C-alpha cells in the first residue's frame, strides 16, 4: 500500500509540476505585454506591478 | 452711452454697456469648469512625472 501510494504521488506531482509550467508561461506572456503597454505610455506602472506581484 | 457726442474717440475705447449678465453668466459657468480641469491637469503633470 505505501509503494502504490508513494508512486501515484509521484505521478500525481510531476503532472502538477508540468501545470504550473504552463502557468508560469502564461504568466510570463502576460507580464510581457503588460511591459509592452507600459513601455508604449498606456497603461501605468500599478497594471505593471500587480503583473509582477 | 460713455462718449461725449461730437468728440474725437481711440481705438478700443468704450461706447455703450449693453448689460451683460448672460455672457456673465455662462463665462462664470466656464470660468468654474476651468477651475476644475486646470487643477486636475496639473495634478496629472505633477504625477506623470513618477509614472503614477
Amino acid at each position: 500500500a505505501s509503494v502504490a501510494t508513494a508512486y501515484l504521488t509521484l505521478k500525481a506531482d510531476q503532472a502538477q509540476l508540468q501545470l504550473t509550467k504552463d502557468t508560469l508561461g502564461t504568466y510570463q506572456k502576460s507580464f510581457d505585454l503588460t511591459q509592452r503597454s507600459y513601455d508604449v505610455g498606456v497603461a501605468s506602472a500599478l497594471d505593471l506591478r500587480q503583473a509582477q506581484t | 452711452r460713455l462718449f461725449k457726442e461730437g468728440s474725437d474717440v481711440k481705438a478700443g475705447q468704450q461706447l455703450y454697456q449693453i448689460d451683460p449678465a448672460t455672457y456673465e453668466a455662462d463665462y462664470q459657468s466656464a470660468q468654474a469648469n476651468l477651475a476644475s480641469t486646470q487643477e486636475q491637469a496639473q495634478r496629472y503633470k505633477l504625477l506623470v512625472a513618477d509614472q503614477a
